[PDB]
């Protein structure tokens, strides 16, 4: 079992990637998620390749849709499609625990953002989260999903380079 | 006045069943239904049924425990709808339409 510790930061529901290079068929992947600040809903995934789940998920905030199930089978959807495994946004065993056995050898990614969730009972108003979070990455470590992680053998994994566009003026007024 | 309402459920206990409906009983525009956990994060939808009147819903209890709230939205109505009535059917294990 190999363990290794991460912290980071969710602006608005734009994830972190990070990269998991050369690793081998028959491991077992476990990834903890868990809020240490702000009301951020966590999203563990995993995949191979690298494509913007941003693009995918913006779609879904879109959607003002019929109602609360149809939220549900479109986030499932489109999830399964993303991710060869993912899990979600809070709950009991905090928020993200998730075994993946990798099924091929070669170069993975692990996907650490924000689900599409509503926080308000005063109306249905579906939203990415913000915050801070702690992940807990484990290879053929069990005891990860367990809320328990120590850093543990060699580094496998590290932070994967693409470009977002925010811009604005205001007037500024310095006088006597 | 009071545009949108819940209510807070009982604590339903691991792998039990819920079930629930809506229905205008004052010949009011029809609303929709849905649950909710104790926080934001949404469980089901009220889906309109096959009669066209009546807004059914179900929903199991998957987590260690489940404490829900039901919505029902009253944003798509009549304008200022002075009395909108509803007859709201909620219950635990029987589909039945102490």
């Amino acid at each position: 079992g190999r363990v290794q510790h991460f912290t980071g930061y969710i602006e608005d529901g734009r994830g972190i990637f990070y990269s998991l290079p050369d690793m081998k068929q028959g491991d077992i992947i476990y990834a903890s998620m868990q809020n240490t600040g702000g009301n951020l809903d966590p999203l563990v995934g995993i995949m191979a390749e690298e494509i913007d789940p941003a693009v995918s998920l913006g779609q879904v905030l879109e959607k003002a849709l019929a109602s609360e199930n149809d939220l549900i089978s479109e986030l499932t959807a489109v999830a399964d499609r993303i991710f060869l495994g993912w899990d979600d946004d809070g709950g009991k065993g905090y928020s993200a625990s998730l075994e993946f056995t990798i099924p091929r050898d070669g170069t993975y990614h692990i996907f650490a953002g924000s689900t599409i969730t509503n926080q308000r009972l005063d109306k249905f108003q579906p939203t990415y989260t913000t915050g801070s979070f702690q992940l807990i990455l484990g290879l053929n470590a069990p005891q990860v999903i367990s809320g328990e992680g120590e850093p543990e053998g060699e580094v496998f994994a590290s932070l994967a380079i693409k470009p977002e566009a925010h811009v604005q003026e205001l007037e500024i007024r310095l006088d006597k | 006045d009071t545009r949108y309402l819940t209510q807070h459920t009982r604590n339903l206990q691991p792998g039990d069943t819920f079930h629930a409906l809506v229905e205008p009983i004052g010949e009011a525009p029809l609303p929709r239904l849905r649950l909710t956990d104790s926080g934001g994060k949404p469980l089901a939808f009220g889906l309109i049924d096959q009669p066209g009147e009546s807004v059914e819903l179900n929903y199991t209890c998957d987590q260690d425990i489940c404490e829900l709230v039901v919505h029902v939205d009253g944003t798509d109505g009549q304008k200022d709808s002075g009395e909108a009535v509803y007859r709201l059917l909620v219950g635990i294990n029987a589909p039945n339409l102490s």
